[PDB]
RNA sequence: ACCCACUCGGCACCUUACGAGAAAUCAAAGUCUUUGGGUUCUGGGGGGAGUAUGGUCGCAAGGCUGAAACUUAAAGGAAUUGACGGAAGGGCACCACCAGGAGUGGAGCCUGCGGCUUAAUUUGACUCAACACGGGGAAACUCACCAGGUCCAGACACAAUAAGGAUUGACAGAUUGAGAGCUCUUUCUUGAUUUUGUGGGUGGUGGUGCAUGGCCGUUCUUAGUUGGUGGAGUGAUUUGUCUGCUUAAUUGCGAUAACGAACGAGACCUUAACCUACUAAAUAGUGGUGCUAGCAUUUGCUGGUUAUCCACUUCUUAGAGGGACUAUCGGUUUCAAGCCGAUGGAAGUUUGAGGCAAUAACAGGUCUGUGAUGCCCUUAGACGUUCUGGGCCGCACGCGCGCUACACUGACGGAGCCAGCGAGUCUAACCUUGGCCGAGAGGUCUUGGUAAUCUUGUGAAACUCCGUCGUGCUGGGGAUAGAGCAUUGUAAUUAUUGCUCUUCAACGAGGAAUUCCUAGUAAGCGCAAGUCAUCAGCUUGCGUUGAUUACGUCCCUGCCCUUUGUACACACC
């Protein structure tokens, strides 16, 4: 046939990081836990989902994308 | 096949012919669901 | 191969066929490739009456080696028809007449 | 000299063949394993080789005599069937010619092919049997090419990773042609469905039509192929299957060691021609009668009218029948199958036209129709697939199928006005009458039609008539080009198509060549169907106009058939 041709540099994929992460929550002494990073506004977010922070964003990842909620 | 062997090919081939007759003469004689949702709706 | 399809020709030949032909194409065992036709009987080709006493199919046998074909030509009885013409249009049948015993003196009869 | 008969001895010939032979053949090549008249000589698989060496003869060239080493499984005879001939003899054919028609070949454009070009210009096919072929009219699709971007749709098994997360997704920005979370940034989300590796799969218009199936083309507009019993032969085989005659035909007659038969041709099937009779039709029409318009007429003519009734089946439709068998008569011949002529007839070229189609052949075409297929290739930076955009159309040129023209048997303008095969729409936009808008192209409001019901009498075109042009590259011709207006589609640029003004080329009948054709044919002409969003200079069918000239030959060409030769049989590649 041809066999090869192209510039160099090969893509690569992603990760999906480490993170041991999912303890963001704060417990005072014995035992009362406050949240950190408010969590979510949709119908399909029970509140058990958090939103991102960033800066201006905060996101909603379970809705895999929708919505943006800035505060 | 080889024009060598050719009586033994039409006898065998006599023979297959036998084996379907006898295979067919013997022939001619021879010998819910969505509920199980319904009753576990409890 | 003969074997199989030899059996086969008796089988329809035994079963009151007037005839009946097997053609094997394709490669056996060998680089080059071939074709046999077993025929025993009486067949006919053009007109009509072939497309009312014969049928015919052809299959793909598909092999380790490669793909053969089988064409399988069987003739009916024309006479067994039933429904259809009874006979090849190349029939022709007079009837017997008669021996007569000649004459008579005239007579008559009266009733 | 000649004739006839006879007889020795000759050169030959003819027919047999009791006999012999592997056979071709042979009065010897016979008188044979039933093996013996006399005698001379030669040969003992094929090469090496008539070579080396010695002897001998020769002026010489060479003659006579004449080994071996080594090498090899066939070489050789006769005959058979095939096959093949730059051999002959017969035949057949408008893919051959004669007599002619219209051309093609020239020109412009249309198209395919080569070539060049190109990031790419995807690829098959190359005499007839490649080149308006791949149903191949490609704007994306198609699509196979090229410039880039995504996705796994990587089954299943084992391993490993891993609930402290195997893995999935994404907003903004960045990035990107792109409102692709491709990738990055940022940090939520998801929950054992994946991920990673091995093994194994899967897909691939990737390869091989020279590994295959299937199909198809071609030999073949052909006429050939086989077997029973009997004859010939040791045999393979042969006769049958043939001089002649006849046919479209191994179609028949006839000749006959053959007789009588089978596949193929024929028959058969489909389709076109004819049925004052069969059975019927508001989905076909006819006459009558009402209702009624217009002319003129004391009447009569022409329309109109989905039922207003009554009758009928000529014309239209399709069931089942019938009809042609070359019939009758006369010619002509083997005194034959046939052939020519006449009358009749719807029809007498197998009535016209097709579908089907024996044995075999080909390295014909096709893995680019297939979830037909072997093997090879590839398979995650994919040859899988999708997306974006180009390409298949690229232009010094060579070739093939065509379209349009060179005009006065015409163009243009009125006017006349006639077909046949077709096809059309529910999750849908098909065929479209009518009504208005518009120079057009088209637009728009409605409508009939799943259809003998509506479009549709598809009011097609050539053609007919009355005029304008008047032989002037002209009012013939319309390439090229500009400007504008519309239509399909996401998308019209390299201009899909359409329309109006303008631009107004070559072409004054085409060299060497070469195609097709015999009657409702050739030729002119348009239509529908296929492609199909749009696009036909293309194809498949259809009807409209409708001739000249053959009714022969074997000169050319092509093929079939005898014979003939062969050392070919992997068959003249
Ligand atoms: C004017 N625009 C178009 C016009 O060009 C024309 O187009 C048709 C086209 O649509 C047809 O398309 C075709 O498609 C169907 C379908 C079943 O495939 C066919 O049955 C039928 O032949 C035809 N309707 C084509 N065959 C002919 C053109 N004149 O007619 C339709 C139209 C929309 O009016
Ligand atoms: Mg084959
Ligand atoms: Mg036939
Ligand atoms: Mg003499
Ligand atoms: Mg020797
Ligand atoms: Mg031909
Ligand atoms: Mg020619
Ligand atoms: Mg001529
Ligand atoms: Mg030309
Ligand atoms: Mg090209
Ligand atoms: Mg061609
Ligand atoms: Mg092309
Ligand atoms: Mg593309
Ligand atoms: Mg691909
Ligand atoms: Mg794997
Ligand atoms: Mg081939
Ligand atoms: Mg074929
Ligand atoms: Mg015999
Ligand atoms: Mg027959
Ligand atoms: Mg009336
Ligand atoms: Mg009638
Ligand atoms: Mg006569
Ligand atoms: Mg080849
Ligand atoms: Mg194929
Ligand atoms: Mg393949
Ligand atoms: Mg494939
Ligand atoms: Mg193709
Ligand atoms: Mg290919
Ligand atoms: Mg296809
Ligand atoms: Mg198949
Ligand atoms: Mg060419
Ligand atoms: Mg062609
Ligand atoms: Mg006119
Ligand atoms: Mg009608
Ligand atoms: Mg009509
Ligand atoms: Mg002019
Ligand atoms: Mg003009
Ligand atoms: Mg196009
Ligand atoms: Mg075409
Ligand atoms: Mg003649
Ligand atoms: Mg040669
Ligand atoms: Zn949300």
């Amino acid at each position: 046939k041809k066999v090869y041709t192209t510039p160099k540099k090969i893509k690569h994929k992603h990760k999906k990081v480490k993170l041991a992460v999912l303890s963001y929550y704060k417990v005072d002494a014995e035992g009362k836990v406050t949240k950190l990073r408010r969590e979510c506004s949709n119908p399909t977010c029970g509140a058990g989902v958090f939103l991102a922070n960033h800066k201006d964003r905060l996101y909603c990842g379970k809705c895999h994308s929708v919505y943006k909620v800035n505060a | 096949g080889d024009d060598k062997k050719e009586l033994s090919a039409e006898k065998e081939a006599q023979a297959d012919a036998a084996a379907e007759i006898a295979e067919d003469a013997a022939e001619a004689e021879d010998a819910l669901n969505q509920q199980a949702n319904n009753q576990f709706n409890k | 191969i003969r074997r199989a399809a030899y059996g086969v020709v008796r089988y329809v030949m035994e079963s009151g066929a007037k005839g009946c032909e097997v053609v094997v194409s394709g490669k056996l065992r060998a680089a080059r490739a071939k074709a046999m036709k077993f025929a025993d009987g009486f067949l006919i080709h053009s007109g009509q009456p072939v497309n009312d006493f014969i049928d015919t199919a052809t299959r793909h046998v598909l092999m380790r080696q490669g793909v053969l074909g089988i064409k399988v030509k069987i003739m009916r009885d024309p006479a067994k028809s039933r429904t259809g013409p009874k006979a090849l249009p190349d029939a022709v049948t007079i009837i017997e007449p008669k021996e007569e015993e000649p004459i008579l003196a005239p007579s008559v009869k009266d009733y």
